[PDB]
């Protein structure tokens, strides 16, 4: 799901050293709970870079 | 969870905030015994304090 993408995706930023990053999603409707999860992981700072 | 008889600096600051601002003390001990802060912990997904 895009869940676990986004995670997967996540870890890829981690690697590389890749901390800066945009948003850029279009009005598909299956986005806004990428959005969230996203902005979820963002709010989330006692681990990860 | 027995009740105990806690006293001092800080007790006294709290009795005067509550006579000037209509409070009423409930003091109870904080079970884990620590300041709390940030920690990671089994399931590291959510960020949550202690
Ligand atoms: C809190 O401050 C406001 C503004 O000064 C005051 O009107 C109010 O009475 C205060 N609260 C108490 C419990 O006195
Ligand atoms: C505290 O409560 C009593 C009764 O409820 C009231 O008469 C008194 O004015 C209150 N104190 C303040 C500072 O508002």
């Amino acid at each position: 799901s895009i869940q676990q993408q986004a995670t997967v995706m996540l870890k890829i930023m981690q690697d590389y050293d890749w901390h800066v990053f945009s948003l850029v999603t279009t009005i598909f409707p299956g986005y806004r709970e990428f959005i969230s999860f996203v902005k979820t992981t963002v709010d989330n700072s006692f681990v990860g870079w | 969870t027995v009740p105990q008889c806690c006293y001092g600096f800080c007790i006294d600051l709290l009795i005067k905030l509550a006579r000037t601002m209509n409070f009423t003390y409930e003091v109870h001990l904080v079970a884990d015994g620590k300041f709390g802060t940030q920690e990671r912990v089994n399931n590291s997904n959510k960020k949550e304090w202690n």
